[PDB]
């Protein structure tokens, strides 16, 4: 009757003749598209979409990702794309590329863990960058 | 074949006995690891398969016709096993029956 979870954080918080006329089993008929291979397709393409986390905070408030440049970001990532491409059409060298391109976009942006929220950077982590300004006030009891 | 050629007499000879033969198997038969089960360990090396069924999987589609870019890289696995754990054993054991004897093999 329980239904499982699957995210959860373990923290919890003589008898009538039946045979009837007219029902075989067999297969005279093979599929011209081919069943299994058009089912194999739409399993492939019934995939979602990556879940593009960068530049995203944390519980605690440190964003997420790779202290990089956003542009050479954007171009190792645009590499990686067209090297997995490759891979995905089995050859050295990918028909469909995506840094070879004659256009100029050297504007591109993409987002990484190297700017923060309110538009600093992440030399230091958000949670210490917080912890020294909150160090900076002390007091002890006197001697 | 072999089962048939060894039954035939016409004279007081024997043609072809199950003798004189050379099966093709029997070249790499006599090693530690066969050859079958050192192309059977190939999985191992190739991305995305992690057992020989899985590697069967990936290199036949549903249509039982190999497909050609995955049988060709694979093919690049196989040949260095083929030419370097079973050239020289088996030209061994090819001199050594032509040595003992004339063979069909």
């Amino acid at each position: 009757k329980r239904i499982p979870r699957k995210t959860k954080g373990k923290s919890s918080g003589a008898n009538p003749a039946t045979a009837e006329p007219g029902t075989s089993n067999c297969e005279h008929y093979k599929a011209r598209p081919g069943i299994a291979s058009v089912q194999k397709a739409t399993e492939s393409a019934e995939l979602p979409m990556k879940n593009n986390d960068e530049g995203t905070p944390d519980k605690r408030g440190n964003t997420k990702g790779a202290l990089v440049n956003e542009h050479v970001e954007a171009r190792d990532e645009a590499d990686d794309a067209t090297k997995k491409q490759a891979k995905d059409t089995e050859k050295a060298k990918a028909q469909v590329t995506y840094s070879d391109t004659g256009i100029n976009n050297a504007n591109e942006l993409s987002r990484s863990g190297n700017v923060d929220n309110e538009g600093g950077s992440n030399q230091k982590p958000m949670s210490t960058r917080i912890a020294e300004a909150t160090s900076a006030i002390v007091s002890k009891h006197p001697a | 074949i072999m089962r048939v050629l060894d039954s035939i007499s016409v004279l007081g000879v024997k043609i072809m006995p199950r003798a004189h033969v050379v099966d093709s198997d029997e070249v790499g038969e006599q090693m530690e690891p066969t050859f079958e089960h050192a192309v059977m360990e190939i999985y191992k090396g190739i991305a995305g398969v992690d057992s020989l069924d899985d590697l069967t999987k990936w290199v036949l589609n549903s249509d039982l016709v190999p497909h050609d870019d995955r049988l060709g890289q694979l093919f690049q696995a196989f040949l260095p096993l083929a030419k370097d754990l079973l050239a020289p054993m088996a030209r061994q054991f090819y001199d050594n029956s032509m040595s003992e004897g004339r063979l069909l093999t």
